[PDB]
Order: structure tokens, then C-alpha cells, then sequence
């Protein structure tokens, strides 16, 4: 401000915005995907 | 082996000139520029003129290879059927020089370009089918005739009435799931047919409205309209400070 | 002088994910530590692979040979320099004095970068040094000094034209689009194809190829795609002698979902064994997809997933969660309903949301220029 | 005959005339680095500098 009170007290960091969402939700993912070939 | 046919090809352009006179290269260079690169599906119409200019280079040579000549290229105006060189070519003398057999045969061949016609189509195709072995590509070039009269075909039935339903046409067409019906979507995908089904009931109901003036001329301006303002935010914070 | 050195980036990238095989990667190093007077490409490997044992006085006799060859590169500077010549003995001495940085760690770049930049008077050897702090930088993963050079590149030898090494750039800066997330501009720079033919930068065209195809299938669109391919001919010669590559561009025309499972399988086993695309693998993998459900939706304004399955082979619960966590993160928004197998599309995305960008920019932006206005007076 | 003024004779193409007229003229284009300016002069004998 720097008044008051507060002084008292592309990239790929952009994407992982969306990496992020990968993190907790179907990882990336290929292995799993590959193995969803021989199972039906 | 195309691979091996270019390389093949590409020592015979160093060989053309290479030597004094070819005596006859770039002619046939020419022709194997239009069956290479017929395989690689580089361009039609322009590798159908290769077949002519070849042609050109074939008058007084043998005539047993101008008697099996003459079934490449009159093929290529099948595989093409708009080659628009149609007229030039069979209204020439050099072209009705031949008085054979096989050539006569070929006469008609050319003249089934200028047929089309699917019904005649598919009975010339077992009279001609002894020209069809000589073809050099069976595949390419009666699929994607076959598949570009597909849709020939089904812009007659669709054009008269807005909706169909897709149990009856399909009948026409002797099938439905399959294929047919993917290829209807595909064509939806290129732009070439404005519509849509129903899986319920089994009617293809056309629509379109394509044209919008009020939202696409205002949306872009605003849009450049940003560039205005964001161009001009460099002039507003230096004055500034 | 690069793909001796850039394979070695490669063994570097080869022993990081994984752990299999730390004696295939120590062969063919040292079959490249025997030659080129390599140092620090088995110092930093040291740690990654094994300690040995012993190199030590195998490869001290050729760093002493490198010092001989060192020292009689300091002794053609300052011989040479007795007589008088433009760029004749300053460009002698960096070519091979960025050799010695190709000998090791940092010693050899900085003395023979930063020396000779100044008296330069031709921009080919300019870009000699950029080009240089391009191959450590693809070594070491410092993206620092990667992004500066080009930077100097593009201002003194773009002034003005040239054939080779300004198309470079486009590669490099291709390969920096590519290295980060940018799908635009990398497919745009890639445009290049055969007209840079095949360098010592360049590697094997053949995988540039493969680098350029993998960013047109989701930044050139579908009617330019086909359109790029097919009325090509330099580039349509090198993907017909790749059988995977081509079958995969067909295929994606063709639509069938039912190779795509293999086929980009395939591609992605390339993704997960290829440098710099380790982050950004994750995203490419349902970005063909919704690039493939983009023209699959269309297709049909009610569809059911016991169609999609015969497709998928059979898709249930897979594109269940699948295009349930598409949809919630704004990727082909569409309705799919649940157990009654319908999906409804619409969306008509041409008419509301097209109106919302005026008004959405139109309120951060014009409150700048209200505090702005709040500056007069004072 | 040179009377009265400096004698110039209207040069006939030669080497060095067409080294650097090449040259000046290959401002605005784009070639290869890899290209030998000093053949290709010689290989045109007579012609001219146009």
C-alpha cells in the first residue's frame, strides 16, 4: 500500500493448473488404458 | 515397393541428362512421375496430363506397348471421371489413331467416363473386367469412385424432401449401422451435408440456418476492440508515470 | 559435431525414467568417452549410473590429451595474434574452443562465449554460440540461458534474410514451442519440413517428422490436417515410409475408435521414450480424444454409449468417468445422460457465451481505465 | 580520341567485373551458403555484366 495495517503483518506452472487436475484424477495415463485393451 | 520405385526414379533424373540425348526419358520420366506419385495420391488431374504428354512421346514406337499404353490412361479418366480433358484428348486424331481390338475395347472404356451412371456402372464393370486386371492399382482407383458415387447417389434421394427416414433409404442402399450411416456423418463432419438423425424413430431430419450477420460482425470487432484498448494501455500508464 | 553429443542427451533421458538398464547406457557412453574427449558427460553420468569401480587415469590420459590439445589451442591465440587478420584468428580459436566446452561442465563455455562475441563480425558466428548454449542447454535442463540466446538470434540475423541457419531458429524455436506447452506456433515453425534438410541439428529428419506430426493432429485442424498431407509432396513421402505414422492420419479421418486404443498407444509408448515431453504426456492423451469425440458428437444429436462401445471394445465405465471429468473441466460441454444411454448436443456455443467475452473483457479492462480516469485530476 | 577528358573504355565483362556485380546483385535474394562465386563467373564467358 504500503499504508496500514499489511506491513505490520507460458509456463509450466500454467499448465499445471491442468496437470494438477491429472494429479488426482486418471493420473496421466497410458498403463491403465493399455490394460483396458484385454480386459473386455 | 514405392520407396524403392522413387529411388529408382530419382536416378533416373540424374541419368536424363546425363548422357547425350536421352534419346527417350523425360517422356517416360514423365509417366513414371505419374504412377508414383499416382500411388502417393499427390494430384489427379495433373498426373492424368503426365499420361498425355506421355502419350504425346509415344507416336511410331512399338505397338504392342501402345496397345497396353493406352489402358493406363484411359483408366486414369475413370479414376478421375472429372478430368475436364475429357474433349481434348478422344476428339484428337492421335487419340483414334488406334483401330485395334483392344483399343476398340478401350473406346468404350473412355466413352464409360463420360457414362458414369451406377446401374451401368456396375454392369460395365464385369464386361470391363478384363481391362481391370491390367490396372496397376486395383484399390485406389475403383474406392474412392465407388465411395465419391456413394454420395453422388445420396444427394438425389435427400435433395427432393427435407426429412427421410433412415429404415427405407437405407434399404436403397442395402445397409444401414455398418458403414453407409457413418459415411452420412462423415459428411456432416466436411461440410457436405447439413442434417441430422434420429436413432429412435429412424428419420434423418434436415436443418440449417448457416448464416448469422449480428453476432459474428459484432463479437470479432469487440475483440479487436481489445487490441484497441490494450494497444493503447501503453499510452495510458507512460503519460502517467 | 551435435548428434554424437545430442545421442548422449538421449542416454541422459534414457537412464531417468528408467532403471532397467544402467549397463547398455555405460557402453555406448563409454564408447563415446573413448572418442570425443568426453568428461563431463560421464561426470554428471557418475551419479545417475553406476560409480564404477574405476575410469580415473582410462579417461585422465585423454583429458591430458585434451590439455595438450587445450593448451595448444591457448598457444594458437596469442601466436597467431602476431599477425594481423580479420575474424581469421578469433573464429579459429572458438570453434574448437567450443569443442573444449563439449569437454566439460561449464569451464569451456563461459571462457570461449563470452570472449569472442565481441569481435564477431559476421552473424553465422553469432549463431555458432547460440547454437552451442541450444546443445548444453538441451543437456543440462537449465532453460535459462536457451531463452536469451534465441533472443539474440532473432534481433542481428533476422534483419535481413538467409537459407540455413535462420531456419534453424524456426526448428529451435519450434522445439522450444514444443518443449514448453505451445500448439500454435510449433506446428507453425514446423511448416519447414524438408527445406532444412538434414544437419548435424537436425539429427534424424525422419524424427523431426515424427516431432512435427505429433503437434499438427491437435493444432492443425481437421480440414487443414487432410489438407496439409495430401496436397503435400516432401512431406507426404517421409510419413508413407513410417507404416505406423501413416496408418495413424488415416485413421484419424477415418474416425474408427477402434485403433485408436492401439495406435496412439503406440504413439504415446514414443512419448513416454522421447526428452522434454515427460510433463506434458498427460495432456496430450485425452487432447486427441476430445479432438476425436469433437467430429464424434457431431455426428449424431442423440447417441448412445452401448453405440460407443462397439467402437471402443468395449466402453462402459471407462468413457463414463471419462467424459464426466471432460465436461466439468469445459471440454466439449454436452449432455450425456446416465443409465438412459443419450447424449445431447447442441451446445450452441455461437450464440450466448460469444456475447459474453464483449462484457467479461469489458470489465477488468475498462476498470483500469476508470482508475486511470481517477488519476485526473491528481 | 581521349581528347579532351579522362579515356574510359566501355568495359567488356571480365573477372573481377563479374565478382563484384554477382555479389551486389545477390543482396536480395536468398541463396545457399554453400555456393562458389569465383566458378560460376568464369563459366560465362563474353555475355555481360547485365
Amino acid at each position: 500500500m504500503s499504508e496500514k495495517k499489511q506491513p505490520v503483518d507460458e509456463d509450466n506452472w500454467d499448465d499445471d493448473n491442468v496437470e494438477d487436475d491429472f494429479s488426482n484424477q486418471l493420473r496421466a495415463e497410458l498403463e491403465k488404458h493399455g490394460y483396458k485393451m484385454e480386459t473386455s | 515397393n514405392l520407396p524403392k520405385a522413387r529411388a529408382a526414379l530419382t536416378s533416373a533424373r540424374t541419368t536424363a541428362n546425363a548422357i547425350y540425348c536421352p534419346p527417350k526419358l523425360q517422356a517416360t520420366l514423365d509417366m513414371q512421375s505419374g504412377i508414383i506419385h499416382a500411388a502417393e495420391e499427390k494430384d489427379w488431374k495433373t498426373a492424368y496430363s503426365y499420361f498425355y504428354e506421355a502419350f504425346e512421346g509415344y507416336d511410331s514406337i512399338d505397338s504392342p506397348k501402345a496397345i497396353t499404353s493406352l489402358k493406363y490412361m484411359l483408366l486414369c479418366k475413370i479414376m478421375l471421371n472429372t478430368p475436364e480433358d475429357v474433349q481434348a484428348l478422344v476428339s484428337g486424331k492421335l487419340a483414334l489413331r488406334y483401330a485395334g481390338r483392344q483399343t476398340e475395347a478401350l473406346k468404350c472404356v473412355a466413352q464409360a467416363s463420360k457414362n458414369r451412371s451406377l446401374a451401368d456402372f456396375e454392369k460395365a464393370l464385369t464386361d470391363y473386367r478384363a481391362e481391370l486386371r491390367d490396372d496397376p492399382i486395383i484399390s485406389t482407383h475403383l474406392a474412392k469412385l465407388y465411395d465419391n458415387l456413394l454420395e453422388q447417389n445420396l444427394i438425389r434421394v435427400i435433395e427432393p424432401f427435407s426429412r427421410v427416414q433412415i429404415e427405407h433409404i437405407s434399404s436403397l442402399i442395402k445397409l444401414s449401422k455398418a458403414d453407409v450411416e457413418r459415411k452420412l456423418s462423415q459428411m456432416i463432419l466436411d461440410k457436405k451435408f447439413h442434417g441430422i438423425l434420429d436413432q429412435g424413430e429412424g428419420v434423418l431430419i434436415i436443418f440449417d440456418e448457416p448464416p448469422v450477420d449480428k453476432t459474428y460482425e459484432a463479437a470479432l470487432e469487440t475483440i479487436q476492440n481489445m487490441s484497441k484498448v490494450v494497444d493503447s494501455l501503453y499510452n495510458k500508464a507512460k503519460k502517467l508515470t | 559435431p551435435k548428434n554424437p553429443d545430442l545421442r548422449i542427451a538421449q542416454l541422459r533421458f534414457l537412464l531417468s525414467l528408467p532403471e532397467h538398464r544402467g549397463d547398455a547406457a555405460v557402453r555406448d557412453e563409454l564408447m563415446a568417452a573413448v572418442r570425443d574427449n568426453n568428461m563431463a558427460p560421464y561426470y554428471e553420468a557418475l551419479c545417475k549410473s553406476l560409480d564404477w569401480q574405476i575410469d580415473v587415469d582410462l579417461l585422465n590420459k585423454m583429458k591430458k590429451a585434451n590439455e595438450d590439445e587445450l593448451k595448444r589451442l591457448d598457444e594458437e591465440l596469442e601466436d597467431a595474434e602476431k599477425n594481423l587478420g580479420e575474424s581469421e584468428i578469433r573464429d579459429a580459436m572458438m570453434a574448437k574452443a567450443e569443442y573444449l566446452c563439449r569437454i566439460g561442465d561449464k569451464e569451456g563455455a563461459l571462457t570461449a562465449f563470452r570472449k569472442t562475441y565481441d569481435k564477431t563480425v559476421a552473424l553465422g558466428h553469432r549463431l555458432d554460440i547460440v547454437f552451442y548454449l541450444l546443445r548444453i542447454g538441451l543437456f543440462y535442463m537449465d532453460n535459462d540461458l536457451i531463452t536469451r540466446n534465441t533472443e539474440k538470434a532473432k534481433s542481428l540475423i533476422e534483419e535481413g534474410g538467409d537459407w540455413d541457419r535462420r531456419n534453424r531458429l524456426k526448428v529451435y524455436q519450434g522445439l522450444y514451442c514444443v518443449a514448453i506447452r505451445d500448439f500454435k506456433q510449433a506446428a507453425e515453425l514446423f511448416l519447414d519440413t524438408v527445406s532444412t534438410f538434414t544437419s548435424y541439428e537436425l539429427m534424424d529428419y525422419k524424427t523431426f517428422v515424427t516431432y512435427t506430426v505429433y503437434v499438427s493432429m491437435i493444432a492443425l485442424e481437421r480440414p487443414d490436417l487432410r489438407e496439409k498431407v495430401i496436397k503435400g509432396a516432401e512431406i507426404l513421402e517421409v510419413l508413407h515410409s513410417l507404416p505406423a505414422v501413416r496408418q495413424y492420419l488415416f485413421s484419424l479421418y477415418e474416425c474408427r475408435y477402434s485403433v485408436f486404443f492401439q495406435s496412439l498407444a503406440v504413439v504415446e509408448q514414443e512419448m513416454k521414450k522421447d526428452w522434454l515431453f515427460a510433463p506434458h504426456y498427460r495432456y496430450y492423451v485425452r487432447e486427441m480424444r476430445i479432438h476425436a469425440y469433437s467430429q464424434l458428437l457431431e455426428s449424431y444429436r442423440s447417441l448412445t454409449l452401448g453405440y460407443m462401445a462397439e467402437a471402443f471394445g468395449v466402453g462402459v465405465e471407462f468413457i463414463d468417468q471419462e467424459l464426466s471429468r471432460f465436461i466439468a473441466a469445459g471440454r466439449l460441454h454436452c449432455k450425456i445422460d446416465k443409465v438412459n444411454e443419450i447424449v445431447e448436443t447442441n451446445r450452441p456455443d455461437s450464440k450466448n457465451w460469444q456475447y459474453q467475452e464483449t462484457i467479461k473483457k469489458g470489465d477488468l479492462l475498462l476498470n483500469r481505465v476508470q482508475k486511470l480516469s481517477r488519476v485526473i485530476n491528481m | 580520341p581521349g581528347r579532351i577528358d579522362r579515356k574510359i573504355e566501355f568495359p567488356p565483362p571480365n573477372e573481377e567485373a563479374r565478382l563484384d556485380i554477382l555479389k551486389i546483385h545477390s543482396r536480395k535474394m536468398n541463396l545457399t551458403r554453400g555456393i562458389n562465386l569465383r566458378k560460376i563467373a568464369e563459366l560465362m564467358p563474353g555475355a555481360s555484366g547485365a
